[PDB]
């Protein structure tokens, strides 16, 4: 098991050179290489570039000039770099550990005239030592092993803000019998996405989280709903723990039911 | 203790009476026996017999039985002479041993009238026509067994659809009869273990029986047993006196084979290291380790020279030249001892 | 690596998904395939042109017919519908180029009448002087609704932002809808509701500014 | 019972007179010859020659004929001594038989002065100038016949157009003519066909004539005939005293070539099986059967080492090392017998 | 001027008294010592001994020395005779010297109780049990050191975490304690820098320390330092009488190795030039210079024949045939001298 | 005649006085000389010397002129006795021609004040200091004469700009210079032309001068003169007493090299034909003619085995096995004669 955690600067400026770094735990002591894989939303897969344990980096032939990956056997960690970032280069980047083995250093030791049909066929000193090339006793590979989850790197000049959270409880008309809906509202936040839990992970019966939409002002919008028995409306402490990684924010807004105080 | 003047053909040979008196069964120690020769006219016994061989006989009386042959007298005449003086049979055997001949031994025999009849038929083959026949059959059952071993491996070739199981069974049946009859009719069940050829019969009969058992009742261990089937060529050594001399030559020369393999190993660790260091930094064949060159130094020193790996610099080539000559010398140094041992055993047959 | 737009397939059907490339890529016999749910990373679907990566069923088959590599799922099961990519090397082994994808889709999930949830703005959200109206759609198949807002008997259209259908935990779909309204327009009319139609059926949830709790 | 006292230069020998009379022709036996040297004053018959050589003569009469040679006296002096004594022709040749020079035989001769004339012309070429000419024409005809044989097959090369039939017809004409003129002038037509060199001449003359006869009458029987034409190179063995020694040498030591091929075969069935099993499951060259490895074990043991098949594991390589040393030993064990036989036949020419 | 007549068993030897009085310590020389074996009636000193051996004792008095063994008298019987005549110990030594047998060598011991105990513990391995233990545990330390030197240069393989450095270090200590304990217990520290084996010990110790010094304070000098590591196999020369006889054989035969390499070099400059000129203008392998063919002529003459370079014309091939036979002759001409030297040193052990 | 009785330590020899008279000069011939020994008390002479070696002396007188040595008397003692009786220095020569020890060739050192003092400086080098200087500088000039014949034909390399011409000429200057000093100071001109080591110098000095003559006044002449230049390495045979012994071995054994090449040729025409016919109709390597296989049979029989051409059927392979063993036998049959000749010439130096 190779555990891959991506860390770096995620919100950068135009014409500023990129930097991520994938934290690699679980180093297998084999011939396997590390690289990164980028993917914009709605756009296909594309390779960026590798580095191996020897020191020779390989990149995509479309993109040789815009990658720099570095190695460190002391921390056991791999990085990433992209230059000249623009609005087409809005992508999420998966750090990846790939298995890459190759296939040609043969020579006819003796003059070619001596090598013949009879000798290659009947003499092994001729076939596997003296005349390897003229006889023929000397093609690629590419497949990954370990994918990564991804980090969002988007180019912008605007500023980033945190969320505004609100208690969302069912009413006396919105109830659906013995099981009722309950959730949180994450509004006016940047960027995508933010997770909302329940009971620090102890309430999963009917958990429903939704993908966010874009606004013309520059903020995103999502909410949550969990299905709970309506008798427990006011009994347990419901805490949806919003964690914001580009802002270092944790707002522990406890959800309480409705009343008219 | 009077002096007695024996005269052998003119050559006087005086000795004290006690020196001869000590041996009383000889011609000159038995006065009733030697009296005939004694001529009393001059008081000197005269024997008209060979002159240069009486000196040896005198030493035997003088030195209490030390008999040595003068090296200017042939064996026939010295052997005949000890007989005329009647030194005695016990004396002759001491002389016989001094020459070093193999005229000592004698076989036992069952002597029961039927145990003696089967043993004579099988152990000794020149004695009767039925006996010559049994042995000729026994060379064929070994030759039709070795042919079956090599053919089985050919790439082309108890259900008994396998003919290389019916033919093996007949061969492992006759070999077993010979082993059993030889055991019951043997004069001694103590010396049956002593002969190495009985142990060869046991070893060439076992692996068929433990294979049979495994099927009747080690997946690659079976192969260790499969090879041990190759010791049926050494059942030829009964019906061949050309191989028994090779047996006695390699047993009497074990030290000079230890030396041959020891000398050869010291060189392989001393020339291989030189060529690895000399051809160190170049696309130098396979000389990628000192342990790799050991095949090159065994093939160049024994002069086989397959040509698979060869040196490709100037230092490698000068070490290859010295390796070739140092192997013609360290091979030819202990082999004259072993060739001489074969010659003594080979001709001592006569 | 070129792949067509869409493929639609059922439960228990055999669809041969094509990877039409070239012998620098499929002639390697070390191709890669992937599987991409939106909202997840791509997951290695195939490697080596026939070899199956761990977590992948033996039913998927990398049959090749030359430069047009095939993918044969015998009996298409439920959890397979995703974006499917081609990948290989190019004239080297430390090198890579992927494809851009095709969507594979599976029909045959459980259909049901939608469990829709509406949340009215909070009291602190009225103190924060904004009014977002939460209209959520869940437990619905096939994933197709149009998102409408209902003032007392009259439609409201402007300020709409909705998300495309996404999957839930227990083998169904999920959706949402937002009507962005000013608080002066939220506290002006007596009743607001979310009309959502799934396969013609409309389930209503109603809220007012004046109802406590 | 009379003691006579021969005194050879001082060393007194005394013997009974019956012994002297055992052979009459000897100088001592006949009274007339012996009386010439007798000196009456001392009563002894004085002679004055080598003292260390009279013992073998006196031991001759004693043994009744068995004459030896003492090991310190050289051959010339001992031979001259038997002559002065006058023992007999059978005694002298008995000395030559006990010594081991085989001068006993001669050759019958036609005694007709024509049969005698041409048998002297042909068979004994150190007779005359023309006989040396016939020997040299015979050597040149044999040589151009071998040259014709090998050139025929070169890729580039009875209608008289073909040069090779014409030159080959003239050599067969001269061979047949020489053989018939020798056969009719041979003093026996019965000891002819028992010989070897005349049988060699018949064998090298036959297949051209059966080619001719059937040309005027599964794999060609012509092809086996075309192999027995190669024995025309053994007709040099009349004009070469280095091939006749090889003939007597390879005859007199057949047993030590049987041993050489037997020892070599046992190893080839004992090392080959080991390498097949050791290199069993790998892309191991051609060791696909025990029968295949037989070429590898004959090339490594005789030290030729062509390099066509070699071992490629660690067990194969350790069996290749032991194979090389076991073949320098099992080759060099019977060859000293055969080299010694050549030396005796080669020098006994003198 | 008196004439003493000795009578060895009937054979009268007469001699000048002066010649007999040259040494009085000898049985016959002292009038009193020899008086016992005197007979008044015959006026002779009678002895009843061996008739063929007193001729040599009387030469010693006549020549005042030069003891030589009659070659028909066996060594044991002759020795027994010198003691009875009381010739004396000085004469005994000269007799051993003419045959050449050596028992003269003697080794002193410290004999200071502590030193004597340690030197008879590390020097004569059979004198106890502990010395057998030290001999076995030293043979062990040599053997694990050689395996570390070859496996150290396989290609998979003072921080003291490397296993190869740690295992080598322990061995370099045992080797030095044995050199130091021997140095202190050596009876005579004069001799210690003269013995070869003592020097073979110091050379194994030097490479390890110089590295430690380089690393604690030579690009290919260090590769030479890695080669001179290879002499740690010769430390076995104390624990074998197989290597010491090879040392003496290659010390007393230096001239016949100079001849072997000289004969081999003259041929390599004489056959190589011929093949370069014969295969001059053709795509002739690598025979592009006379200096290039030197590898071909060393491989063909020593019979290795790798097959890398071979001749490809008709003149090249005829020169290759003569090269092969001229190398079996110029190799086998000085080797019988060196094989004979080993045989004398090997058997003289007895 | 009168019977001289000679006592030699107790062993009475008797003869006729006319036999002693045959040589008047010898110790027994001149009666004034032998007068000293005679003792009239017993009437017999008493020469007290070694008894077993007087026999051959008396045999020389009796046969008139033959001398031999008794086999149980050593060469020091027989020689010492010959001088005491003064058989004469011409007789001492007869002993020498029987032992065979190298006799002394006359040393004709020439006779003049400086003319002899120069032939001593060059012909005899051990004589002084400057002659040692001439020996060492002449060996240095020979070794830069071989280096320049090999490095010249390397492909990388009267111009005077040419280093090779200038270095070649200083050598030809010195060779010619040294030869002319020695042809003038020689004691005899006719003998000089006969000696081989003067011919070696002349044919090493020829080709540089006749190339200069043709160059300053040849289609294959120029081809072969560059080959007869390789005989400058036989100039070293003057400063080396291990090549002169090889010259005498190869001259005294011409017959046993004729036999070696004759035996080898008969096999090459007898095994090659077999393999061509056996591998007749298959893609059989190059066995396209009997003349082609001659390279294969010379490489397999001499054991070089390059591996270029090998047999590929079953009949070819069985003929290849018999070819290999028949070549270890037909090589090792005449070589023991030539190795024995070298040993006699090599040790006779002492
Ligand atoms: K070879
Ligand atoms: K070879
Ligand atoms: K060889």
């Amino acid at each position: 098991q190779v555990q891959l955690r991506e860390w770096g600067a995620g919100l950068l400026k135009p014409s500023e050179t990129l930097s991520l770094t994938c934290a690699v735990y679980g180093g297998s002591f084999s011939d396997k290489y590390w690289s990164w894989i980028r993917q914009p939303p709605g756009k296909g897969l594309e390779w960026i570039g590798s580095i191996n344990h020897s020191g020779s980096t390989n990149y995509n032939p479309s993109l040789k000039s815009r990658v720099t990956i570095s190695v460190d056997t002391s921390k056991n960690q791999f990085s990433l770099k992209l230059s000249s970032v623009t609005a087409a280069d809005t992508a999420v980047y998966y750090c990846t550990s790939v298995h890459q083995e190759t296939k040609r250093s043969c020579i006819d030791t003796i003059p070619k005239s001596r090598c013949t049909a009879f000798q290659c066929k009947h003499s092994m000193k001729y076939r596997l030592s003296f005349c390897r090339k003229t006889c023929g006793t000397c093609n690629y590979e590419w497949h990954v092993d370990v994918w990564g989850q991804g980090l969002l790197v988007t180019v912008s000049s605007a500023s980033t803000k945190g969320p505004s959270v609100f208690p969302l409880a069912p009413s006396s008309k919105s109830t659906s019998g013995g099981t009722a809906a309950l959730g949180c509202l994450v509004k006016d936040y940047f960027p995508e996405p933010v997770t909302v839990s329940w009971n620090s992970g102890a309430l999963t019966s009917g958990v429903h989280t939704f993908p966010a939409v874009l606004q013309s002002s520059g903020l995103y919008s999502l909410s949550s709903v969990v299905t709970v028995p309506s008798s427990s409306l006011g009994t347990q402490t419901y805490i949806c723990n919003v964690n914001h990684k580009p802002s270092n924010t944790k707002v522990d807004k406890k959800v309480e039911p409705k009343s008219c105080d | 203790g009077e002096r007695v003047v024996i005269n052998i053909s003119g050559l006087r040979f005086e000795t004290q009476l006690k020196t001869l008196c000590q041996f009383p069964e000889t011609l000159l120690g038995d006065p009733k026996r030697r009296m005939r020769y004694f001529d009393p006219l001059r008081n000197e016994y005269f024997f008209d017999r060979n002159r240069p061989s009486f000196d040896a006989i005198l030493y035997y009386y003088q030195s209490g039985g030390r008999i040595r042959r003068p090296v200017n007298v042939p064996i026939d005449i010295f052997s005949e002479e000890i007989r005329f003086y009647q030194l005695g049979e016990e004396a002759m055997e001491k002389f016989r041993e001094d020459e070093g001949f193999l005229r000592e031994e004698e076989r036992p025999l069952p002597r029961r009238d039927f145990q003696r009849q089967v043993w004579l038929l099988f152990e000794y083959p020149e004695s009767s026509g039925p006996a010559r026949g049994i042995a000729i059959v026994s060379v064929l059952v070994i030759l039709i067994s070795i042919v079956i071993f090599c053919l089985e491996t050919l790439p082309e070739f108890s259900s008994f659809s396998d003919p290389f199981f019916v033919v093996e069974t007949l061969c492992i049946i006759w070999f077993s009869f010979e082993l059993l009859v030889r055991f019951f009719a043997c004069p001694s069940k103590a010396t049956f273990s002593r002969n190495i050829m009985n142990l060869i019969d046991i070893v060439a009969i076992i692996p068929y029986f433990i294979t049979l058992g495994t099927e009747l009742a080690s997946l690659a261990i079976l192969r260790v047993i499969r090879l041990v089937r190759v010791f049926r060529i050494f059942k030829l050594s009964r019906h061949s006196k050309g191989l028994q001399i090779l047996g006695q030559t390699l047993k009497a020369s074990m030290r000079e084979l230890g030396l041959l393999i020891f000398f050869l190993f010291i060189g392989v660790i001393l020339f291989s290291s030189a060529v690895y260091f000399a051809e160190a930094d170049d696309p130098t064949s396979g000389f990628s380790s000192i342990p790799d060159a050991f095949w090159w130094a065994v093939v160049t020193m024994t002069t086989v020279g397959y040509g698979d790996m060869h040196p490709v610099t100037i230092g490698g080539k000068i070490v290859g030249s010295l390796c070739a000559i140092a192997g013609v010398l360290t091979i030819a140094l202990p082999v004259p001892v072993i060739v001489s041992n074969f010659n003594y055993f080979y001709h001592r047959e006569t | 690596l070129n792949q067509p737009s869409s493929v639609s397939g059922s439960l228990g059907q055999k669809v041969t998904i094509s990877c039409s490339g070239s012998s620098s890529n499929i002639g390697n016999n070390y191709v890669s395939w992937y599987q991409q749910l939106p909202g997840t990373a791509p997951k290695l679907l195939i490697y080596g042109d026939t070899k199956r990566p761990s977590g992948i069923p033996d039913r998927f088959s990398g049959s090749k017919s030359g430069t047009s590599a095939t993918l044969g799922i015998t009996g298409l099961q439920t959890g397979d519908e995703a974006d499917y990519y081609c990948a290989s090397a190019e004239d080297s082994s430390s090198n890579a180029v992927f494809g851009s994808g095709t969507t594979l889709t599976v029909l045959g999930q459980p259909k049901a009448a939608p469990s829709v949830t509406l949340f009215p703005p909070s009291s602190e959200e009225l103190q924060a002087n904004k009014a977002t109206l939460v209209c959520l759609i869940s437990d619905f198949y096939p994933g197709a609704v149009t998102v409408a807002w209902k003032a007392d008997s009259s439609p409201v259209k402007a300020g709409v932002e909705t998300t495309t259908p996404s999957k839930q935990s227990n083998n169904k779909y999920a959706a949402s809808s937002y009507l962005s309204l000013t608080p002066e327009q939220w506290k002006s009319h007596r009743s607001y509701s979310c009309q959502v139609t799934h396969e013609g059926s409309t389930v209503e949830k109603t809220v007012a500014p004046t109802e406590c709790s």
